Parts: C-alpha cells; structure tokens; sequence
C-alpha cells in the first residue's frame, strides 16, 4: 500500500525548468525532489533544478554535478528542516536506459530508496503529469500509485490562478 | 494607466508555502523577475532568506546567500534580476511598518523601479488569496480621477502606495494546473 | 500553425524592411505579441513587444530608434518595420504571441515558423 503525495508546486517547478533551460527535442532535464517518506505515503512538498548533460548519441555518459547537489540541499536545510531529500525528477516522457545508473548515485543523498519522478512536460495526455518509481530486485522500476496533496496554503493559491 | 506587479504560477505558490511554513513568524525573501516600460513588473520567481534575522530588516538579507543561490540558479538557466522583495505579515494584513518603509528605501537605493509584496498567508486560508504590492511615493512629492487622488493623498500620507497586481500563465502552466486540480 | 510570418529577405546596410504577422486565431488567445530574432549560433533574442489592447509597445537597446512594432488588432496582424539596418541585424525572425508582456523567450506560447533577414555586409542603400 504504498502511495506518493505530489504537491502541485513540485510540478510547476519541473515544468518552468524544462522550459528555462531552452530543453530541445529529444533532450531531458533532471532535478531533486523533497518532501518527507518517513511513513508509508511518501509526501513530495518540493523540488529543485540540477546541471545535467548526456549524450543524446551514446546513454553511458552523463553528468551530474553532485557538488551542486550538496550546496543546494544545505541552502534548502536553512529555510526548512524538515523537507528531506527523497528522490530525483526528470521530464521522460519515458523512462531512460541510464535511469537505474542514475538512481543509484542518488542513494547516497537520500535516506529512502530513492524516487524517481518522471514528470511529463510535452502534457499531451489525459490526466496526471506524472509517474513515480521506486527500484526494486523482485533491479528494476516499480509503479507506484501517486495523487495530488496540497496544503491548504497552496489549494486556494492553484484556485486563484484558476479563475 | 496604472502599474502593475505580474506574478507568475512558481512566485505565488513559493511565497504562499513559505509563509504558510514561517507562521507565526514574519518570513522573507527576494523576487526575480524583470521591469518593463514604466507600468510593469513581471514575477516570474522568488526565494526565500533563511530566518537568520529576529524579524523583517535589510538585516535579515543574507549577502552570501544570496549570492550562492543567485549563481546556483544561473547555472540552471534562471538569470533574471532581482526586482523587490516579499515578506508575510501573518494575520496582520497587507500593509507596511516603518521597519518595512526603512527595508525598502534600502531596495529603491540599488534600483528606483523595486517593489515590495506583503502577502497574509494566514487570512488567505478563507479561500481568497491577500496579497499586495506597494511602492514608496517621494518623487512626485484639468480633469482628474477622484478614486486616483483619493489614493495619492492616502499614499502621502503613509509615504507609500499600492500597484495592482496580476497572476500570469502560460498556456502550459495552464493545461498542467487543470490537472492538479 | 497559428502564426505566419511575412516580409523580409536581401536588404543593403542603411534599408528598411517590414516584417508582418497574422495570427488566424484558432487554438491560442493572446494579449501580447513580440518579436524574437535568431542568429546561428546566437541565442534566441528579443526585439519588441505590443499589447494587443492599448499597443503598448517595448524595445531593445540594441533596436530603440530604429525599429518599431505595431498591430491592426481588427486585422489580427503585427507589424515590425525596421530602419537603418546593420549587418548586425542579419538573423531569423519569429513572432511570438501569450499572456507575458516581456523579454523571456519561454513565457510566451506560441511560435511561427521564422523568416529570415539577410543585410548585406558589402551592399549599403
Ligand atoms: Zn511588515
């Protein structure tokens, strides 16, 4: 029974990254999500962007910028003690085949398995912009189930923007 | 016409968390964005100061912080100005102190066009979001609008008056808050 | 798609061109149109922009003086007439319609598909 709590923020903040940084065609970017997975549903309150590169001609070469990571978490840490460092995020739309590589090196920030958020930007589909994944041996993916939990501080605020 | 602060989806939702999160304590933090000819400000995001600060000063704005989180956003494609400053006044209301007229004179020295955004986090809980944006009025120190001059003796006589203000979308945004809903 | 640009081509340095746009009005609503210029391998950089409602109208540094922007909303068309060209100038043209009344290429909505302007480097008017 185990369910993810997405905060609306963390996917507004996924989409005004992807659209930033200029993310062509075929490109993807990738951040750090927080939030608290303490308890057997796992709350996503937050998220912030990352340096990332690949090569979009060979999967096996990318970078991540674990310094970055390490500053900005501390940075994060001042304004709120008790949003943790549970997972990554990036803009898919499909899961990549140097995510359980990826996944893996996030381990050592996290004091969970890590999530993996794919969030989709393209937004040409239904219904949640949004999977996440847990790895799991059973090493590979698990779906989790996922749902929207605001707040009610940001509740009225994705109301007002609304009317 | 009359000037106007334009908040972007990020900059809204960010100040409202932080504070909702600061309550009871007056948070603070500093607004990207960018001016545009003389009757517009664009929000397009915000963060936060570390509560380092017993309350809402130029004290409280912490230079190497700021600094880091200025180039730590540069290198992920965020590269806009600062444009103002927000601060919450919990339960209290969208107004301003002498401390807060004393914080934002000190804004207005590095960049004349800088703006001030109280939001009440708390009172916002009715379901009506209470925020607004305020500038010091010292320059300006036969028809007319009555209601214009009603305010600008209103502004004189407090040393500072509001802009209206404006929550902007894209039409993304707007296709992705329809679903987290 | 929505937006198709017109106007522009060869021009000798010190010429003028008008660059227009029509926007057919059938997925997209805007209150705001702009110009953006591209130049290979230069980023995508703004020129001007205009409300719709009232035409308010924004420049570039690099273009005040020189160009201006404006729109026949009844006609659903933007304008940007451009004088004493430079070589400088020389790039793919796009306009750009959304909600944002400002310079950041990705706050706006919808795109048209280019068109280039070529001021010629030998050729003056
Ligand atoms: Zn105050």
């Amino acid at each position: 029974h185990e369910k993810v709590t997405i905060a609306p923020l963390v996917l507004l903040s996924a989409l005004d990254h992807y659209e930033r940084t200029q993310t062509k065609e075929n490109k993807r970017c990738v951040g750090v999500i927080l939030g608290d997975a303490n308890s057997s549903t796992i709350r996503v309150t937050n998220s912030f962007a990352l340096p990332f590169e690949e090569d979009e001609k060979n999967s096996d070469v990318w970078f991540l910028d674990h310094n970055y990571i390490e500053n900005m978490n501390e940075m994060c840490k001042k304004i709120n003690a008790k949003e943790k460092l549970i997972g990554w995020y990036h803009s898919g739309p499909k899961l990549r085949a140097s995510d359980l590589k990826i996944n893996e090196l996030f381990k050592k920030y996290t004091q969970n398995n890590p999530l993996l958020l794919i969030v989709d930007v393209k937004q040409q589909g239904v219904g949640l912009p949004t999977d996440a994944y847990v790895a799991i041996e059973q090493k590979t993916f698990l779906h989790l189930p996922c749902t929207i939990e605001a707040e009610e501080a940001e509740e009225i605020g994705v109301e007002h923007l609304l009317r | 016409t009359k000037e106007t602060v334009y908040i972007s989806s990020i900059a809204l939702l960010k100040m409202l968390k932080h504070g909702r999160a600061g309550v009871p304590m007056e948070v603070m933090g500093l607004m990207l964005g960018e001016f545009v000819d003389d009757y517009t400000v664009n929000v397009v995001d915000v963060f936060a100061m570390p509560q380092s600060g017993t309350g809402v000063s130029v004290e409280a704005v912490d230079d190497v912080f700021q600094a880091k989180m200025m180039d730590m956003l540069k290198q992920t494609g965020r590269d806009q100005m600062v444009v103002g400053w927000y601060h919450s006044h919990p339960g209290f209301g969208c107004w301003l102190s002498s401390v807060d007229v004393n914080t934002q004179k000190s804004f207005e020295q590095l960049n004349s066009r800088a703006v001030a955004v109280v939001v009440d986090p708390i009172q916002s809980v009715k379901g009506k979001v209470v925020i607004d944006a305020f500038r010091l009025i010292d320059t300006g120190a036969g028809l007319l609008n009555k209601a214009n001059i009603q305010a600008l003796i209103h502004g004189l006589n407090r040393h500072y008056y509001s802009l209206n203000i404006d929550y902007h979308k894209t039409a993304k945004e707007t296709k992705m808050l329809m679903n987290l809903h | 798609v929505q937006l198709q640009e017109s106007g522009g081509g060869l021009v000798p340095a010190g010429g003028s061109l008008r660059l227009s746009c029509v926007d057919s009005g059938r997925t997209f609503s805007s209150t705001v149109m702009a110009w953006f210029r591209q130049a290979p391998g230069k980023e995508r950089e703004f020129v001007a922009t205009i409300r719709w409602s009232g035409g308010n109208t924004y420049y570039a540094d690099s273009v005040k003086g020189r160009f201006t922007i404006s729109r026949d909303n009844a006609r659903n068309t933007v304008y940007l007439q451009m004088n004493s060209l430079k070589p400088e100038d020389t790039a793919v043209y796009y306009c750009a319609g959304g909600t944002y009344y400002g310079t950041l290429s990705y706050k706006y909505d919808f795109w048209g598909r280019g068109t280039q302007v070529t001021v010629s480097s030998h050729h003056h008017h």
